[PDB]
C-alpha cells in the first residue's frame, strides 16, 4: 500500500494494489486412438524376397 | 552359392529400403501420438487435438450432433470440447482471477490491515491469517463478521463495510 | 459392353427455381440459440436450377446435385479435365453393398454405362493412386453438394421423404458434411453415370458463388433458418 501510493503515511481507506491469478498445475495431451498400422511386419517377415 | 557352411561373407542376407516421400499431396503416414491421461476440476493446460487452451475441464450436459468435434460461444470463445477417445462432452472455464484491495483505518490509528480478493471464491485464496469470510463482492480475511449494523465507515460492497473497534 | 444406346434424347434443358435449398454446415463448430454471419461458396436464394430429363457439364468451383429418384437408377460420378490415361480422373459408384471410390486414369468408354451382366465404362484402369470402400450413400429426395479447394475434395449430403411430385419443395433443411478426400486434383469438369437395363431420368444441376449468409442455430445446434444478404433490401 505504502509503495503503491508512495508515501510514508497511509489515510483510511480501501485501496486496490495488485493482481491475482491461479497457476496452471499441469499440462493435458489428448489425441484419438491409435489405430490403422502400417503395414510393415508381413513385408519384414516374409519367407521369401 | 548359399550352403550352411559359408563364413560371415557368404551369408545370404534381407535387405529393406525405405525411402520417404512428401510431394505436394497431403500426407497420409505419421508415427504415433501418444496421448496423456485425464485430470478434471484443476486449472492446467491443453493441446485437445492440436487445440490449445488452459483452464479448468468440468462435466457437461451439452449434446453435440454426431459431428462437431467442439463448440464455441458469441464473441468466439471457445467453451466445450469433445474427447477424442472416450467421446463425451467436457465444458472449459478460465482460471480464476481477480484484483485485491487492502481496507485499514489508517496508520496514524494501527498497523493492522485486512484484505479482499474481488470476486474470487473461498476455496483458492493461497495465506491463512484470521477467520475467512465469504461475502457477494468476494473473500475477506482478516476481519470478524458480526450482528450488528452501524453507519459505513469504509464501503466494500453489496450493503456491507468495515469499521475499527479490531477490524 | 461398350455399347451404345442412344444418339439424341430430349435435348433442351429446363430451367426452373432454386427457392431456398442448398445450405450446408461450413464447419465443424457447434453453436447454440445464436445468428451467424459467414461468407462462403453457396447457391443463391432463388436462383435458376437446370432441370435434365446427358453430357459434360463444366465444374466451375462446385456443384449442388439433387434428384428426385426412385429405385436408385443413378450410379456414380466421374470428375476430370480430359478424361483419359493422360491425367488424374476420379471415380465414385455405389452398388448394393458398399460405396467405392477410385481416383486412377482410365479410359472412359465414350458413353460409359454400368448395366448388370464394376465394368462397362472404363476400358483401362492404372496407375491408381488413392482407394475407398465404404457403406453406400443411398419418392426420395437426394441433395448432394460437392466442393473441392486445397487439395480437400468435400461431399456433404442429405436425404428427404419427398410427397411432391414434379419439383423442388418450398421447405428448408441444412446439409451435413459427410466425406473429405485429402487428394490433390484439378477437376474442371464432370459426368453422370446410370445402369440402365439393356431394353431419360430427371434430376437437377445448380452452381455456387462466393456471398454472405446469416444463419439461424437453435439450442441443439442445427440450422433451421438463413437468411441472404444480396437478395432485396430488406434482407440487407
Ligand atoms: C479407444 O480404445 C479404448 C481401449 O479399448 C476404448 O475403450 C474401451 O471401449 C470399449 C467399447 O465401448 C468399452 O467397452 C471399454 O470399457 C473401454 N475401455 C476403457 C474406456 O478403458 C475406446 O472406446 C476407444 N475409442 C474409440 C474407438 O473411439
Ligand atoms: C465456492 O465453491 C464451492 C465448491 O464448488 C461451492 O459450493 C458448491 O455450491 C453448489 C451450489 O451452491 C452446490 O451444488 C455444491 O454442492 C457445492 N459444493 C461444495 C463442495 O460445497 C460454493 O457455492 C462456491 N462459492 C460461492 C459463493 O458460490
Ligand atoms: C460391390 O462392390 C464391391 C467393391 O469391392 C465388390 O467387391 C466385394 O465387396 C465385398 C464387400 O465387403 C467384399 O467382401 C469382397 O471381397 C469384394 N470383392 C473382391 C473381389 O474384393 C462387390 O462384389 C460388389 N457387389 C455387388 C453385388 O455388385
Ligand atoms: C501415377 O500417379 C502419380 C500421382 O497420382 C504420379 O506422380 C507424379 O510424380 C512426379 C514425381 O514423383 C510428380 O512430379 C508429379 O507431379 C506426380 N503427378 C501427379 C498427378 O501427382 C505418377 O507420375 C503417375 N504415374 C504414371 C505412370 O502415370
Ligand atoms: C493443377 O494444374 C496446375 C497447372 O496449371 C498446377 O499448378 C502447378 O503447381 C506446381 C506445383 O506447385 C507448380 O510448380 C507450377 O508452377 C504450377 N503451375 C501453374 C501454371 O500454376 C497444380 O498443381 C494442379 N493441381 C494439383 C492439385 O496438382
Ligand atoms: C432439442 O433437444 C431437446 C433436449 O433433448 C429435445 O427435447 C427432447 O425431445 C424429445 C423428443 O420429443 C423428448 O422425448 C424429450 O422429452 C425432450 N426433452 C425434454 C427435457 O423435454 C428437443 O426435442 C430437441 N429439438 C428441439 C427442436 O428442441
Ligand atoms: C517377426 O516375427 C518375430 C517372431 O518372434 C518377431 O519377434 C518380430 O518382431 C517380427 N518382426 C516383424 C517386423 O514383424
Ligand atoms: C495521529 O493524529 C493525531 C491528530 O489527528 C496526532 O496528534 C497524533 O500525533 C498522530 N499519531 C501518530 C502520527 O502516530
Ligand atoms: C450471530 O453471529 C454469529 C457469529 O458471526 C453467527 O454464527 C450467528 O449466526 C449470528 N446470528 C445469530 C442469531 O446468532
Ligand atoms: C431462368 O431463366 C429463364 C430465361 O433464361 C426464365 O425463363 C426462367 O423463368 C428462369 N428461372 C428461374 C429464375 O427460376
Amino acid at each position: 500500500t505504502k509503495c503503491t501510493l508512495k508515501s510514508f503515511t497511509v489515510e483510511k481507506g480501501i485501496y486496490q494494489t495488485s493482481n491475482f491469478r491461479v497457476q496452471p498445475t499441469e499440462s493435458i495431451v489428448r489425441f484419438p486412438n491409435i489405430t490403422n498400422l502400417c503395414p510393415f511386419g508381413e513385408v519384414f517377415n516374409a519367407t521369401r524376397f | 552359392g548359399f550352403q550352411p557352411t559359408n563364413g560371415v561373407g557368404y551369408q545370404p542376407y534381407r535387405v529393406v529400403v525405405l525411402s520417404f516421400e512428401l510431394l505436394h499431396a497431403p500426407a497420409t503416414v505419421c508415427g504415433p501420438k501418444k496421448s496423456t491421461n485425464l485430470v478434471k476440476n484443476k486449472c492446467v493446460n491443453f493441446n485437445f487435438n492440436g487445440l490449445t487452451g488452459t483452464g479448468v475441464l468440468t462435466e457437461s450436459n451439452k449434446k453435440f450432433l454426431p459431428f462437431q468435434q467442439f463448440g464455441r460461444d458469441i464473441a468466439d470463445t471457445t467453451d466445450a470440447v469433445r474427447d477424442p477417445q472416450t467421446l463425451e462432452i467436457l465444458d472449459i472455464t478460465p482460471c480464476s482471477f481477480g484484483g485485491v484491495s487492502v481496507i485499514t483505518p489508517g496508520t496514524n490509528t494501527s498497523n493492522q490491515v485486512a484484505v479482499l480478493y474481488q470476486g474470487v471464491n473461498c476455496t483458492e485464496v493461497p495465506s491463512t491469517g484470521s477467520n475467512v469470510f465469504q461475502t457477494r463482492a468476494g473473500c475477506l480475511i482478516g476481519a470478524e463478521h458480526v450482528n450488528n449494523s452501524y453507519e459505513c465507515d469504509i464501503p466494500i460492497g453489496a450493503g456491507i463495510c468495515a469499521s475499527y473497534q479490531s477490524i | 459392353q461398350c455399347v451404345n444406346l442412344r444418339t439424341r434424347t430430349q435435348l433442351p434443358p429446363a430451367y426452373t427455381n432454386s427457392f431456398t435449398r442448398g445450405v450446408y454446415y461450413p464447419d465443424k463448430v457447434f453453436r447454440s440459440s445464436v445468428l451467424h454471419s459467414t461468407q462462403d461458396l453457396f447457391l443463391p436464394f432463388f436462383s435458376n436450377v437446370t432441370w435434365f430429363h446427358n453430357p459434360v457439364l463444366p465444374f466451375n468451383d462446385g456443384v449442388y446435385f439433387a434428384s428426385t429418384e426412385k429405385s436408385n437408377i443413378i450410379r456414380g460420378w466421374i470428375f476430370g479435365t480430359t478424361l483419359d490415361s493422360k491425367t488424374q480422373s476420379l471415380l465414385i459408384v455405389n452398388n448394393a453393398t458398399n460405396v467405392v471410390i477410385k481416383v486412377c486414369e482410365f479410359q472412359f468408354c465414350n458413353d460409359p454405362f454400368l448395366d448388370v451382366y464394376e465394368s462397362g465404362v472404363y476400358s483401362s484402369a492404372n496407375n491408381c493412386t488413392f482407394e475407398y470402400v465404404s457403406q453406400p450413400f443411398l419418392k426420395n429426395l437426394r441433395e448432394f453438394v460437392f466442393k473441392n479447394i486445397d487439395g480437400y475434395f468435400k461431399i456433404y449430403s442429405k436425404h428427404t421423404p419427398i410427397n411432391l411430385v414434379r419439383d423442388l419443395p418450398q421447405g428448408f433443411s441444412a446439409l451435413e458434411p459427410l466425406v473429405d478426400l485429402p487428394i490433390g486434383i484439378n477437376i474442371t469438369r464432370f459426368q453422370t453415370l446410370l445402369a440402365l437395363h439393356r431394353s431419360a431420368a430427371a434430376y437437377y444441376v445448380g452452381y455456387l458463388q462466393p456471398r454472405t449468409f446469416l444463419l439461424k442455430y437453435n439450442e441443439n445446434g442445427t440450422i433451421t433458418d438463413a437468411v441472404d444478404c444480396a437478395l432485396d433490401p430488406l434482407s440487407e
